[PDB]
């Protein structure tokens, strides 16, 4: 399970 | 009509923040997003 990039 | 509660993960991330994305329309949510309950 990888993490999502996090918004701006 | 009652508000679902979709899918709402919480990430830590390398800001420090805890931020949450909503795996339900890969949506994001930085703040508890509305269907938090």
């Amino acid at each position: 399970p990888t993490p999502p990039p996090l918004p701006p | 009509g009652a508000t679902a509660v979709s899918e709402w993960t919480e990430y830590k991330t390398a800001d420090g923040k805890t931020y949450y994305y909503n795996n339900r329309t890969l949506e994001s949510t930085w703040e508890k997003p509305q269907e938090l309950k």
